[PDB]
């Protein structure tokens, strides 16, 4: 029978090179028209055929990857090898060698390797889903967020979704068992969403094909109890913030709030998009008395959000007051002197 | 490259009925298109070569279909093995691409309308050392399956309470549960100062079909503590840029609830303002509140008295903070 | 269908010959000890174990019970370990029950038990650690096979 079977190293270090063997079975690649394809699978994303070997050194590559890819074949061996240039976490994925026989589509693969790219070992082994990044999305764009478990059997506990938005309650959203991906969706969510799961990269994910503006809200993926508190959410990542709207990234002006026994002073931090933006009195020396907003969300559709003090009324004109801005997604950064007008 | 597009993502159809599934090439790829089904923990299995023909061993109830640009998979009668995802690949030009995928499911029985948990008092006003009751009511019976979590602000859920009357990991005696059957309760007694959260309440009496409460919120009770108003004239810089925002500041007042009231030159302002307030203070138990009101430079200019107007319990009458434009 | 045969009182003792105890809120875990300890630590350590006769042999059908106040009976549903508060019937209706595990020998390891859930086929319980303490669950192991799924079974009569 025909078969293919890889090999090579679980893990990579960043900037270091993978090489995976293809051991085959069944046909020869000298001796045939058939030909052997790398193909690799990142949790959560398309299949992406990386490169093709036909007899006699017949190679053929994915253009935006050629410069780090290399496919060979040891002219005894019945082996075609794939060495990969400078790797990155986002080459971490499941690679599959795979046949193009005489039908033109992959009828063989082979059962596939698992590559990660990682730097080093922090936080474990405690028991942890954690959560893919804040997202800012525009209305109708696709999106799919991601929870990895760790420091148990993610493969064998349900996980569920969950929806919180702004200033509401938990909504139960759907589950997934990690291990087989079988999913029990909630009635309001059935056909909203896709709930699913890469079983070898303790993942699940969650996704939407066209995001609306009410799909803006914070995001929790939770484990269910299973023996100890079964049923329930045991554990949980730290969410994921989901913003949808039609607003572009700007920067925001920052603005003094001149004072005047006890004298109020502050920064506007105004038109901004989109949140977060930290404030920082005196950077760090100020915290007593401070109080920083929450912002608001202007018709505009850019946030404004004020940062106060109250101090002596006497260090006024002594002592120096300035409000550290960083709105860190458009790279905006202000430290802004406040005085008595 | 060619980009080979699915949908839908996930498609629900019953037992022995019809599963139809779509790819759209975004360029032609005369009929060079192969379908492969995979299943968790193995490798993509091909179904379907050149648009429609048939991979040998492949049961007759898969077939596919197109040419050009619009592509379909059917399977004509669905069986539970068939639960898996469904990729379309194109090897008309290289790169050779695949599409996203659609994943398979059966459409499972419609389920029971869902039981509703109502939580009461929304707010709880109660002080440090006292003892809070938090109530929870299920529109049916769930016997002791209820769960009790605690929400601090910015953070995630925490399970407290399991069975409706058992603690979770690390929770402290003084968190008490109770109730079976319709009627719940959430009694902490000494209340401390990291015990001041919201409250959810979930039933899990039928898994999967969980629904949560829509909480109660806990919050410091103290001594009524009146505002002190502070109102903030537009700078100088913002005034270039052709817009006015005037801020009046409530700083550290209680309870929660005040009135703010914009005027320019005695006209009550309405539509023009917003607002926020901050989380109760961790040391002194109040509130603060931020109120913005914003003007076009024309009409800023066009004026000269702009005053709030304060209103708090801890205020016998209220209070006006104001200044005179120029002065 | 199922029909019980007898209960044993018995030790359920995982792979690092860790004893099986469910406290308070139903929550199964493994502890080092001597079987006087476990005989000690009764009813928390001590299960009553129901052999049931099988109209289809696959093979010895079993339901796995605690005493507290009251009794709870092991369950499997959802592929969720639970202890449902209820006493193992005489007789059960299908050929797949939550509660009926299958007990078998493990192939080529000498006295080792397998427990496979009858509603779940190739899913068997097994022991996780959950950072410090060993806990009870349902894994599927027809591809793994982990040494996990290995439980000594001791009778306390
Ligand atoms: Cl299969």
């Amino acid at each position: 029978e025909v078969t293919l079977r890889e090999s090579g190293p679980a893990l990579v270090k960043p900037t270091q090179t993978l090489t995976l063997t293809c051991t085959f079975s069944g046909f020869s690649l000298s001796k045939s028209v058939m030909g052997v394809s790398w193909i690799r699978q990142p949790p959560g994303k398309a299949l992406e055929w990386l490169a093709h070997i036909y007899w006699d050194d017949d190679k053929y590559y994915n253009p935006s990857l050629s410069a780090r890819l290399t496919i060979s074949k040891d002219t005894s061996k019945n082996q075609v090898v794939l060495t990969m240039t400078n790797m990155d976490p986002v080459d971490t994925a499941t690679y599959y060698c795979a046949r193009r026989g005489i039908r033109s589509a992959m009828d063989y693969w082979g059962q596939g390797t698992t590559v990660t790219v990682s730097s080093a070992s922090t936080k474990g082994p405690e028991v942890q889903l954690v959560q893919s990044g804040t997202e800012v999305k525009k209305p109708g764009e696709s999106l799919k967020i991601s929870c990895k478990g760790s420091g148990y059997t993610v493969t064998s506990y349900w996980i569920g979704w969950v929806r919180q938005m702004p200033g509401k309650g938990l909504e139960w959203m759907g589950f997934i068992y990690p291990g087989d991906s079988e999913t029990r969706y909630s009635p309001t969510f059935q056909g909203q969403v896709t709930i699913s799961a890469d079983k070898s990269f303790n993942t699940a994910f969650l996704q939407w094909s066209s995001l609306k503006a009410s799909d803006t809200a914070m995001y929790y993926c939770a484990r269910v109890g299973s023996g100890w508190y079964p049923y329930t959410f045991d554990i949980w990542g730290q969410g994921t913030m989901v913003t949808v709207s039609s607003a572009s990234t700007k920067g925001p002006s920052v603005f003094p709030l001149a004072p005047s026994g006890t004298a109020a002073l502050g920064c506007l931090v105004k038109d901004y998009f989109p949140e977060p933006v930290t404030v920082s009195w005196n950077s760090g020396a100020l915290t007593s008395g401070v109080h920083t907003f929450p912002a608001v969300l202007q018709s505009s559709g850019l946030y404004s959000l004020s940062s106060v003090v109250t101090v002596p009324s006497s260090s006024l004109g002594t002592q120096t007051y300035i409000c550290n801005v960083n709105h860190k997604p458009s790279n905006t950064k202000v430290d802004k002197k406040v005085e008595p007008k | 490259d060619i980009v080979m597009t699915q949908s839908p993502d996930s498609l629900a159809v019953s037992l022995g009925e019809r599963a139809t599934i779509n790819c759209k090439a975004s360029q032609s790829v005369s009929n060079d298109v192969a379908w492969y089904q995979q299943k968790p923990g193995q490798p993509p299995k091909l179904l379907i070569y050149y648009a429609s023909n048939r991979y040998t061993g492949v049961p007759d109830r898969f077939s596919g279909s197109g040419s050009g640009t619009d592509f379909t998979l059917t399977i004509s009668s669905l069986e539970a093995e068939d639960v898996a995802v469904y990729y379309c690949q194109q090897d008309y030009n290289s790169p050779w691409t695949f599409g996203g995928g659609t994943k398979v499911e059966i459409k499972r029985t419609v389920a029971a309308p869902e039981i509703v948990m109502t939580q009461s008092p929304a707010t709880l006003s109660v002080s440090p050392g006292e003892r809070a009751t938090l109530s929870c009511r299920a529109s049916e019976s769930i016997s002791s399956n209820l769960a009790w979590y605690q929400q601090k602000p910015g953070q995630a859920p925490r399970l407290f309470i399991y069975t409706a009357s058992t603690r979770a990991t690390d929770i402290p005696a003084r968190f008490s549960g109770s109730g079976s059957g319709t009627e719940f309760t959430l009694t902490i007694s000494s209340l401390q100062s990291e015990d001041f959260a919201v409250y959810y309440c979930q039933q899990y009496n039928n898994w999967p079909s969980i629904t949560f409460g829509q909480g109660t919120r806990l919050e410091i009770k103290r001594t009524v503590a009146a505002p002190s108003v502070f109102i903030f004239p537009p700078s100088d810089e913002q005034l270039k840029s052709g817009t006015a925002s005037v801020v009046c500041l409530l700083n550290n007042f209680y309870p929660r609830e005040a009135k703010v009231q914009w005027k320019v030159d005695n006209a009550l302002q309405s539509g023009n303002s917003q607002e926020s307030v901050t989380e109760q203070d961790s040391k002194d138990s109040t509130y603060s509140l931020s109120s913005t009101l914003t003007l076009s430079k024309a009409d800023y200019e066009k004026h000269k008295v702009y005053a709030c107007e304060v209103t708090h319990q801890g205020l016998s009458s209220p209070v006006t903070k104001s200044f005179n434009r120029g002065e | 269908y199922f029909g019980k045969l007898e209960s044993k009182l018995s030790v359920i003792r995982n792979l690092n010959d860790q004893v099986l105890f469910i406290d308070q809120g139903n929550r199964p875990l493994f502890e080092d000890m001597t079987d006087s300890d476990a005989r000690d630590n009764a009813p928390r350590t001590i299960f009553i174990i129901s052999m049931y006769k099988d109209s289809q042999p696959r093979g010895m059908a079993v339901t796995i019970s605690v005493k507290a106040e009251k009794i709870s009976t092991l369950s499997a549903e959802n592929k969720i370990i639970s202890f449902k508060e209820m006493n193992p019937p005489d007789n059960i209706k299908d050929t797949k029950s939550d509660i009926i595990f299958f007990q078998r020998s493990v192939p080529g390891h000498d006295n080792k038990m397998q427990f496979e859930s009858s509603s779940y086929e190739g899913y068997f319980l097994a022991a996780e650690k959950e950072r410090d303490l060993f806990k009870l669950i349902l894994k599927k192991e027809d591809e793994l096979g982990d040494r996990s799924i290995m439980f000594t079974v001791q009778n306390e009569a």
